[PDB]
């Protein structure tokens, strides 16, 4: 959170687990695995999603039988700011992975093209 | 000699006690890896789960042809084992399918108990694997088979269901060799009551349930019943499932599938 | 006893390697008739039924795999000019991976894909492949669904799935072509992939597959007659 | 400094941590009884209920002036703690009340964090101890305080719900003497979060939760908020329960009250 000093707030980051509906609103979301983020004291969120899979190895595709989940972020409270101070704070986003992370069956990608 | 079956906190005694076949000579056990990386331990309702669920009864008729189940489809409707299968991501059970059916000593017939593991069923029309999930699970209530295989033909209102046909199993199998898979006959000359003790079987360690069918009870009767001079009869199949050994993991939010 | 018994065993029972599909592939320019530059094949057992009926006895089983391409060609004209010999490419794609869509796009030029490039005339070319079940095994009859239409979906399109179907794409394609250019004179080829499996282990036997197959799945839709007529007392 | 408190699988960490005050200085435990006649094992969902269930979202303005919560009523509604309480006949559950209320450094005012074991509330009308059941149980969004005593007079149409007064604290005792209880006091100057851990309190070993209430959460403005200028300013109040070292007993069928 790249806000003010002054400014502070809560923010719930939650995981769901596939195979429900996607959730939308804050009372069928706080059910997974959720971290009530703070504001004030720090400004760094850190939330090991966990590894709860049916199969050992998932795709790397878009494909409807091996789903990661969801992810949903919502505002635990309003954000209290008193007045002199920017009304639009900004959030950026960060990704990781811990040590137990691995890949196998390596083969050759997509997103680089040559039309010629 | 009498059986005492006792799982969890239900009971089933009997007059008269036949038999138990386990399944593949493996009795249900729980995760055992002293090496796994997960050692925290999940929700395993051991002894607050094991109710002898009993289905709904169907009247066993002279001219009905069959009868089968999903598993842990009959299930779903009701029991607290319903509620912990909607709202965790996946599990894994082991089954006690315990089929009982009473009549006199002047009755005759055959039938014959089965669980086939990944029971697939075959469609009825020329769309092929085209079946909705309404008709794919039909719950707690079973569906039969036919006698004569009848497809549809209809091209604008979709029937979407299956259409099984009894000497072919639904797979496209005889059946006579159906033998091979964990059955139990109930030959009513003798005894009354059966029953199978299933251990869980899937390619993975652990599985979903809402988009997965384990175990498959086909009951086939495999002599129709004749009384002595009439031509109308109705005596009653009940079946019982109790799950052993269940547990769970990974909660969500609520899912409720559709079902027409 | 002395009765070997070891000549029916599992590694032994699959020891005889089959014919899996043919694929074909020419070499002419791109007319309004069939572009056949190339095929795609879907890699899957169920496209014959020597080893259709012969794995599907077993639900669950995991084993390693092995290939075997075999090349032979002709020719459309008579008195045709005497061509070269060729060079075809066998190269694999697993799912993720671009979809080449002509004789010459930037994906043939096999960045990380595993190909074979094979010179017809020599002996047959013979690849192995390890176990790739994400699983703990292969699943031999899936019985469930991709995905389940919820209550509160958008509408009954999107929630709807196909029946006894894992993945969309089953293990990637396959991609043959030839190397050399186009010609005045075509060079009509056929390749018929082979497979072996070898170190065999299976779980939970099933009855066999007795009504011949209609299509991918486990249905039926014709000959429903599969015993003959024979008098009871009769020998 | 910074408190991980996790408690099963969701966790709240703080960016400023205050204090956990325990409730009578004895943290939650099982039944510990070597002589017990009961030595078989009862339902205990330790790690597989425990998620930080959050109820809904109350706007704290200027003259509002009180919220008032029942335990367990407060998880009738969601989670599957719901549906292991409907179920079973009887349990026992320790709470974790977590009350935060984040504000800027320019706000003011003082609240007050109550826990009262057997809360009762007085009624309204002349007719003492009538109420019905959908008015004795708010449930989820939580009832309100008021400021002067108002009864009812209508004979026709019988209200037959609370009517609390603030200072009074529905009991019937001065606000002034109510810090007796176990309680946490927010202050706005230093702190934003504040929580509590409450133990199994109750004159039974272990007792049903449908027609029981033990813990009664209540929230009193001890100063308004004040803001520099104005005269009207929301800021939200966010109340998080999660049960700890629950057990329940004694399966039956569903019993679902009504709520009119
Ligand atoms: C280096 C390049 O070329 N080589 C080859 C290559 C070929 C095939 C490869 O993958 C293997 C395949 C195979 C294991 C197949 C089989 N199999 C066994 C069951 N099923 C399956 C499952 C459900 N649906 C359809 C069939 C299925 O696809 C990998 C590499």
């Amino acid at each position: 959170f790249c806000g003010s000093m002054m400014a502070t707030g809560k923010i719930l980051v939650a995981y769901a687990p596939p195979g429900a509906q996607p959730p939308t609103s804050r009372k069928e979301a706080m059910l997974g695995t959720h971290v009530i983020w703070d504001l004030g004291l720090q400004s760094s969120c850190t939330m090991v999603v966990p590894w709860i899979s049916n199969v050992t190895y998932r795709q790397t595709t878009q494909d409807s039988f091996t789903e990661g989940g969801y992810i949903s972020m919502f505002y635990q409270t309003r954000i209290v700011v008193p007045l002199s101070t920017p009304k639009s704070m900004s959030m950026l986003g960060f990704v990781s992975a811990c040590n137990d992370f691995s890949v196998r069956l390596l083969r050759d990608t997509t997103h680089i093209s040559q039309s010629a | 000699r009498v059986l005492q079956l006792t799982i969890g906190n239900s009971t089933i005694t009997t007059q008269e006690a036949a038999n138990s076949v386990v399944a593949y000579g493996r009795w249900p056990e729980f995760i055992r890896d002293d090496e796994a990386n997960p050692v925290d331990q999940p929700t395993e309702p051991d002894v607050a789960t094991c109710r002898f669920y009993t289905l709904d009864t169907v009247m066993w008729g002279k001219e009905s042809k069959g009868w089968w189940w999903k598993l842990p489809d009959a299930l779903r409707d009701m029991g607290l084992f319903g509620q912990n299968m909607y709202y965790h991501y996946l599990g894994r059970s082991g089954y006690t399918v315990h089929v009982q059916c009473n009549a006199s000593k002047f009755h005759q017939g055959a039938l014959g108990v089965f669980a086939i593991p990944e029971y697939c069923l075959a469609g009825d029309s020329d769309k092929q694997r085209y079946t909705s999930y309404a008709n794919a699970n039909p719950g707690e209530k079973g569906g039969k088979f036919y006698s004569q295989f009848n497809r549809d033909t209809a091209v604008t209102s979709p029937k979407r269901e299956f259409c099984p046909v009894d000497y072919l199993l639904g797979c496209g199998v005889l059946l006579g060799n159906a033998f091979v898979y964990p059955h139990q006959i109930i030959n009513l000359r003798t005894n009354n009551s059966a029953t199978i003790v299933l251990p869980y079987v899937n390619a993975m360690a652990i599985d979903s349930m809402v988009k997965h069918n384990n175990w498959g009870i086909a009951i086939l009767p495999l002599s129709p019943l004749d009384f002595a001079q009439e031509s109308s009869v109705e005596i009653p199949i009940t079946v019982t499932i109790a799950p052993m050994c269940s547990e769970f993991n990974g909660l969500r939010n609520v899912t409720a599938p559709k079902f027409q | 006893q002395r009765r070997s018994r070891s000549e029916s065993t599992i590694e032994s029972f699959f020891a005889r390697g089959a014919c899996v599909a043919i694929i074909e592939v020419d070499n002419e320019e791109p007319t309004t008739r069939a572009q056949k530059l190339f095929a795609m094949w879907r890699i899957t057992y169920k496209d014959t039924v020597q080893l259709r009926r012969k794995l599907e006895f077993f639900t669950y089983s995991r084993f390693d795999m092995e290939l075997t391409f075999v090349v032979t060609a002709n020719f459309t004209n008579t008195n045709n000019g005497h061509a070269l010999n060729q060079v075809y490419q066998i190269m694999y794609i697993p799912p993720g991976a671009p979809t080449p869509k002509s004789w010459d796009d930037y994906t043939w030029q096999t960045s990380s894909n595993p190909s074979i490039f094979y010179t017809y005339g020599a002996a047959p070319a013979r690849i192995s492949v390890p176990y790739v079940g994400l699983a703990n095994a292969y699943s031999h009859f899936y019985d469930g669904f991709a995905k389940v239409p919820l209550k509160t979906d958008a509408n009954d399109q999107i929630g709807d799935s196909l029946y006894s179907a894992m993945t969309v794409d089953d293990f990637g394609v396959l991609a043959i072509r030839v190397v050399n250019d186009h010609n005045p004179t075509k060079v009509t080829s056929k390749v018929r992939i082979y497979m072996k499996p070898k170190h065999v282990r299976v779980w939970c036997p099933r009855p066999p597959r007795a009504v011949p197959y209609y299509g991918p799945g486990v249905d039926y839709k014709d000959n429903l007659n599969p015993l003959s007529e024979k008098g009871l007392t009769t020998y």
